[PDB]
């Protein structure tokens, strides 16, 4: 009989893995406080790291890595692909960003710099402005604009002015992928992953259309449902409109690039935060959220390290949190992509 | 990547490797505090030879 | 030397105390003329502690017999260890008590109280440095009950800084059928309350449930019952007569297992469960792991699995792995983390000693703070308020002196108790 | 020549001590009754391993030590041990009854009997002192003496000596060898008074030392010989630049200077390497590069925490043996580019580094190897705040239904006292994530 705490209600994603658990009845759930734990789904900030690994006779793990944070905030990630040498600030999967503290409180110059370089180049100069405390996002040509916009931490980061617009609709999207990273720091990529559409045209020259996020298309957009059900693209359907659209696979023409970059941000960040010769046990389940372009360029966009499922996926991914992430620690009595390194 | 400071003699040597440039109470207080404390004690221990009196 | 002063009172008290010290001198190696003939240093270590040595070599139990008739200690004086306590520490009386808490309490009792102090005061001014008192005794009866609270409350007033331990024995219908027991016991309750500083509930209901139901003893007797009192005693005492490092002194004991000063009350558990006369199969660290903590072996007649431990020692006796005794212990704690308080941090504690009790390889002996002791005492108030809401059979206690407010007082005490174990079985962290 | 004076409280004190002491004559070749054959200044000196012994005209070498305890079981073994010449039995202080793991009896009631006993036997080691640095203090955190008395002392030795150092030596407690339930009360109360008087701590807990003795040692149920033992090793190798020719920590002032510049963050972590079973018939002998890097394993601290999720303020590596200063400066590169090491901004990216050619010394049949090179890291990373966290919440836990607190309160204590501790400690918490966060 294993036991595990739950120390994060709100996780739709966890609380399944909970019902999943119980359901073996080789699982038993504790008190929130019961410090006498097989598994912690612990919470969202502050997790009480240093009283893991504490209790003779049991081996513990969480569903955290502590130090993941780097990679999933916005300030933290653009710092962090600056000053890697393994990610360089020469990466050329991640748009051109730039951390800008508000006035009141740095690489303002240094944005600068660069900026002036595409106003005299004839370049398009469109560039985007936000930060980790998001529902306030603000799009716009003139940099003296998004300054005095930060002001009133966030970051600037390109603009991808040409996307790669699915027809018919003209619109936008991103994928999201889901990512789990076992004890072993094994990097299993979900197999099934989700695009979430625009369901507005593309206007060039309003942030409905520009914005692809599942709440704001839920509002603001008045085609919502129109296209694909919630707006929501899978990939059999996406691997078909390639094929008949651009001649191409999604395998070649996306996946590839976006393996890369997930193999690349975590084993950037493996010294720091792996759990190898540690005295408790981490795995976690993170969602990686990347852009097309229209010549079929993949870009990170950000990592998220508490992400929420898509509704007809719950079930298969939180089945295999178990089997790989919780089952591998602790055996009772493939639908992930193995990213070998 | 600079050593500093290398001392040396028969038993040994010491010196510094620099990576990176960086970027109480009295007696009388105490004896208070010690005596308030025995004086609770003496205090409980009445209370309760006054409580077995009875 | 941290001496232990031992009294034994009234009839139970006697009987249980002096196979008590039959057991012990066993262990020790001492005979029944207190001559050493062991042979292990092992024995003697800490002898002291419940012993004194005299000309010859000679090793005194350090006890004192009291009792209102002088039957039972007759007995005790013609039994095997008879002849091994020292004769000027028998002080009885001729009248006795009959089964009257306020005889041994107010009248019979207070006239022989000051001549057992005299025999403590003694004792303990021979001792180097006295840890404290262990009393044996009974709850349901007069002298034990009446008087020996009356000696509880008189000896803390000579030594007020020092440990009161008492072994109580919790009456049952099913082993005597005097109406009064339960009035003896409730205000024998109230003074083991106020007075002692760890008390192990000996509950002859629990004691005849394991002689009767478990080793099939269909015609039970006392020498039956005593036989599961001396294991459990000599089991909880290891770690006062022998070298250990946990709870090895009364008072490291009573910090470690009493978290609130009322609740002092134990379950004595113990493993393997054996009659007189009955071992072949010897018993695996598992075993004795899981017997230790089923209700079935509890001298207690209360379910701990209808409360909460606040605290739990183990003691285990015998030559095994105590890397496996470790692993064994966490396995329950953490297969059973429910019925620990989790306010109360690695709240069991673990001793190991290489001596085995006589004829067994292996025991083990478990001391539980247990807020399921509440039904014990739930068990002894309604038997008493069924008599007490009709006066019934209070004049044999009026005619001594006592008034029926004290009744009232006794009853309400008890029930604050059984409160008390409620409140921290529902707290939570 | 500059004297210590070493004093160990307690049972764990006196038990470390005695480890200690036993590795201190092996290290100076000093036989069991004092005789130093290679001593040739008899009745007098002023050689380095004089600020640990002093001598007689007889051409005894003496312990500056005093062993205090509230109860004589313990020391009555020291009083007959292998060492017991060793040591005048006015060095040897014992009491009648323990403080029953209540800190305050230790502290209050058991403690104000023997305290002017104590520091009138400390003096009287003291005027043998020509010019004393300080004091080296062994305790346990757990006990009611090693936690009450401990901090009784510290407070009138920083009243009697106020420009001396006071170096400690703490016993963090682990309920796989606790004895107690209120270790977690002991712990903060005795921190809190002796947190002012302490120039610099080493903590060792005791959960770090059972498991290396388990890992390494292949020991199924260390005792606490076992864990002495090695507990025996690190404290020499902290002190061993004070008996010694040398350079670095030639005096418990440069202890402060070099490891602790925020007076109240003065808790450096202790790694030590190599740990390596004696039962081996034949074992490689690590490298340089490998004993070194092992000081950024977590499984070879004596306290578990992640220093990658800290910053450091100070580090010192203090290696004994076969090693030159060409191979640790090419194995601190090395690790520089694979490690998360992360010092805080006014404080330069360092490494002090002390070298002493005379190999690690064991004791003749221990559990212990004999290894051609070892060393012991001393770094303040905030990291080690995680131990501190964990001793808050288990008070926290019983303090919110008052559990135990009347034992405390019945010996002269006020409840108060409880939750000024643990408010000093929950500074302590917010220092250490300010520096290191
Ligand atoms: C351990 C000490 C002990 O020997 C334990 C019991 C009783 N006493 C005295 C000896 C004794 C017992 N029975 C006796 C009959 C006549 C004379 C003496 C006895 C004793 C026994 O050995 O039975 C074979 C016994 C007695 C009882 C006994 C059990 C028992 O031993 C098996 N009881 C559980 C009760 C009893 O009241 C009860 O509730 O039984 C269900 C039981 O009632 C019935 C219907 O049997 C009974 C039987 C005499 C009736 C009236 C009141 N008393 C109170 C205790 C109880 C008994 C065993 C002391
Ligand atoms: N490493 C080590 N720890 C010890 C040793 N002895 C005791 N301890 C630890 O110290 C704590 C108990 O404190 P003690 O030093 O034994 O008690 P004390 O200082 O003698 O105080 P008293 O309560 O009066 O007995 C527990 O955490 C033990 O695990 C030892 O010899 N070595
Ligand atoms: N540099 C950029 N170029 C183009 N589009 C961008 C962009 N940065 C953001 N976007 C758009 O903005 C949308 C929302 O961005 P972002 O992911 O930062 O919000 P968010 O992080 O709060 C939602 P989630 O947490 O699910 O990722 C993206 O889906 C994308 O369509
Ligand atoms: N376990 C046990 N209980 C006993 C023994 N003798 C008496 N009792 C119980 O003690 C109670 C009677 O008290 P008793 O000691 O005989 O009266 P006292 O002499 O006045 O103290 C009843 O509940 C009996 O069941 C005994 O030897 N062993
Ligand atoms: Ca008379
Ligand atoms: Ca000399
Ligand atoms: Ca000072
Ligand atoms: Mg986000
Ligand atoms: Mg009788
Ligand atoms: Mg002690």
């Amino acid at each position: 009989m294993y036991t595990f705490v739950v120390r994060d209600e709100n996780s739709s994603v966890y609380a399944e893995v909970s019902r999943l658990l119980l359901a073996t009845g080789q699982w038993k759930r504790l008190r929130k406080d019961n410090p006498r734990f097989n598994l912690m789904l612990g919470e969202r900030n502050r997790l009480p790291f240093g009283r893991l690994g504490h209790e003779p006779g049991l081996v513990q793990l969480v569903n955290y890595y502590r130090g993941a944070d780097k990679l999933c905030r916005k300030a933290s990630l653009v710092k962090l692909i600056k000053t890697s040498p393994e990610l360089s600030e020469s990466c050329t999967w991640f748009p051109e960003s730039y951390v800008i503290y508000p006035t009141n409180l740095d690489e303002r110059e240094v944005f600068l710099a660069a900026y002036n370089r595409r106003r005299e180049g004839r370049e398009g100069n469109v560039w985007i402005a936000k930060s980790s405390a998001g529902a306030g996002i603000l799009i716009s040509s003139e940099a003296s604009e998004l300054l005095d916009f930060i002001d009133e931490v966030h970051v600037i980061q390109k603009y991808l002015e040409k996307p790669l617009l699915l027809e018919p609709g003209h619109r936008k999207f991103d994928i999201r992928s889901w990512v789990l990273v076992d004890h072993l720091y094994n990097i299993y990529l979900y197999r099934e992953g989700v695009l979430r559409t625009s369901s507005e045209p593309y206007n060039s020259a309003d942030k409905t259309c520009h914005l692809t996020n599942h709440c704001i298309q839920k509002e603001y957009s008045k085609n919502y449902g129109r296209y694909e059900e919630g707006n929501e693209m899978f990939f059999e359907e996406f691997n078909q409109y390639l094929m008949d659209a651009l001649n191409t696979t999604l395998e070649n023409s996306i996946l590839l690039q976006i393996k890369h970059i997930i193999r690349s941000c975590l084993m950037c960040i493996e010294p720091a935060i792996s759990t190898k010769h540690l005295h408790y046990q981490s795995f976690q389940l993170f969602g990686f959220d990347f852009m097309v372009d229209e010549e079929l360029k993949v870009w990170l966009i950000e990592v998220n390290g508490a992400p929420a499922c898509a509704q007809k996926l719950y079930a298969e991914l939180c089945q295999g949190i178990v089997d790989v992430a919780i089952s591998s620690v602790f055996p009772l009595a493939s639908i992930f992509i193995k990213l070998h390194h | 990547m600079e050593v500093i400071e290398l001392n040396k003699c028969t038993s040994g040597q010491s010196f510094e490797v620099i990576l990176k440039p960086p970027s109480d109470p009295s007696l009388e207080e105490i004896q208070k505090k010690l005596e308030a404390a025995e004086e609770r004690r003496k205090y409980q221990e009445a209370e309760l030879l006054k409580h077995l009196a009875e | 030397m941290r001496e232990i002063v031992h009294i034994q009172a009234g009839q139970c008290g006697n009987q249980i105390g002096a196979k008590f010290w039959e057991v012990i001198s066993d262990e020790h190696g001492i005979d029944p003329t207190g001559s050493y003939h062991g042979d292990s240093d092992l024995q003697l270590e800490r002898i002291n502690v419940y012993y004194n040595e005299a000309t010859g070599n000679k090793y005194v139990p350090r006890a004192i017999l009291v009792d209102l008739e002088p039957g039972t200690m007759d007995s005790v004086r013609s039994g095997p260890f008879g002849q091994i306590f020292r004769p000027d520490n028998f002080v009885f009386g001729q009248s006795g008590a009959g089964n009257n808490w306020a005889k041994g309490h107010y009248t019979e009792g207070a006239e022989l109280v000051d001549s057992v102090l005299d025999v403590v005061r003694k004792e303990s001014e021979s001792c180097d440095c006295l840890q404290g008192f262990q009393l044996t005794h009974s709850l349901g009866g007069g002298t034990g009950s009446g008087m020996g609270t009356l000696l509880i409350s008189k000896i803390r007033e000579e030594y007020p800084d020092r440990i009161m331990n008492t072994f109580s024995v919790m009456p049952s219908p099913k082993v005597s059928d005097t109406v009064v027991e339960p009035y003896n016991a409730t205000l024998s309750v109230h003074q083991l309350v106020e007075n002692t500083d760890e008390t192990y509930c000996i509950d002859n209901e629990a004691l005849y449930d394991i002689c009767f139901r478990t080793l099939k003893l269909t015609t039970p007797t006392y020498g039956d019952l005593n036989h599961l009192v001396s294991a459990t005693m000599s089991g909880v005492t290891t770690c006062l007569r022998f070298p250990g490092q946990l709870n090895a002194d009364l008072r490291k004991l009573a910090v470690n297992m009493v978290p609130f000063p009322r609740l002092h009350f134990f379950m004595p558990g113990f493993a393997p469960l054996t009659s007189r006369g009955s071992q072949y199969r010897a018993l695996t660290v598992p075993e004795l792991t899981q017997q230790m903590f089923d209700s079935k072996n509890m001298m207690a007649a209360c379910d701990p699995r209808h409360g909460r431990y606040l605290t739990v020692a183990a003691i285990f006796r015998g030559r095994m792995s105590m890397k496996e005794v470790d692993e064994q212990m966490l396995n329950v704690q953490n297969k059973n983390s429910s019925y620990f308080v989790e306010w109360i941090p690695n709240n069991v504690k673990t001793a190991v000693c290489d001596i085995p009790p006589r004829g067994l390889k292996m025991s083990a002996t478990f001391i539980g703070n247990s807020t399921a002791i509440q039904e014990l005492f739930k068990r002894i108030s309604e038997q008493f308020t069924a008599m007490f809401r009709r006066k019934a059979f209070l004049h044999w206690y009026t005619g001594e002196g006592m008034d029926e407010m004290e009744f009232t007082e006794a009853e309400s005490n008890m029930n604050d108790l059984v409160s008390e174990y409620q409140q921290y079985q529902d707290a939570t962290a | 020549m500059r004297e210590c004076i070493s004093i160990h409280v307690g049972q764990a004190g006196v038990q470390i001590g005695n480890a200690c002491w036993e590795l201190y004559c092996l290290e100076h070749g000093i036989q069991p009754d004092g005789q130093m054959p290679s001593d040739k200044t008899i009745g007098g000196g002023d050689d380095s391993f004089n600020t640990f012994f002093s001598e007689t005209g007889a051409g005894k070498h003496v312990p500056r030590a005093v062993f205090v305890d509230l109860e004589p079981t313990v020391i009555d073994e020291v009083r007959t041990g292998t060492y017991r010449q060793l040591f005048h039995p006015e060095q040897l202080i014992t009491g009648k009854e323990d403080a029953a793991n209540n800190y305050a009896r230790g502290h209050y009631t058991i403690g104000k009997e023997i305290i002017d006993l104590v520091l009138d036997r400390i003096r009287k080691l003291a005027d043998q002192c020509t010019g004393l640095q300080g004091f080296l203090v062994f305790h346990s955190f757990g006990g009611g003496t090693g936690s009450g008395f401990t901090s009784l002392l510290m407070e009138r030795l920083s009243v009697d000596y106020g420009k001396k150092s006071k170096l400690e030596f703490s016993i963090y407690p682990a309920p796989q060898v606790s004895t107690a339930v209120v270790e977690p009360y002991n712990s903060i109360l005795t921190t809190h008074t002796t947190l002012e008087h302490s120039d610099c701590a080493f903590m060792v807990d005791n959960e770090a030392i059972y498991d290396i003795c388990r890992r390494n040692l292949d020991i199924e149920r260390p005792t606490y010989t076992n864990l002495n033992r090695l507990i025996s090793q690190i404290v020499s190798s902290i002190t061993a630049s004070l008996r010694f020719d040398g350079a670095l920590n030639v005096d418990l002032t440069e202890f402060q200077t070099n490891l602790v510049p925020y007076p109240r963050i003065h808790f450096p972590l202790a790694t030590y390497a190599p740990v390596i079973s004696a039962e081996k018939a034949y074992h490689e002998q690590l490298s340089v590069a490998e004993i070194t890097n092992a000081c950024f394993e977590p499984a070879n601290q004596m306290v578990k925490c992640d220093p990658r999720h800290g910053k450091y303020m100070a580090c010192c590596l203090l290696y004994r043996g076969d090693v030159v200063p060409k191979d640790v400066n090419a194995a601190i590169a090395t690790i520089k580019t694979k490690r998360s090491i992360q010092f805080v901004d006014w404080c330069p990216t360092g490494f002090k580094v002390g070298i002493n050619y005379q190999p690690p010394t064991v004791v003749p049949g221990g559990d212990l190897a004999k290894v051609q090179r070892a060393v012991c890291m001393l770094s303040n990373t905030t990291a080690i705040a995680e131990a501190w966290a964990r001793l808050d919440h288990k008070f926290d836990l019983m303090y919110a239904k008052r559990a135990f607190v009347h034992w405390y309160v019945g010996e002269g204590m006020e409840e108060g006292e409880f939750s000024e501790a643990r408010e000093d400690m929950a500074a302590l918490e917010k220092d250490y994530e300010e520096v290191g966060v």
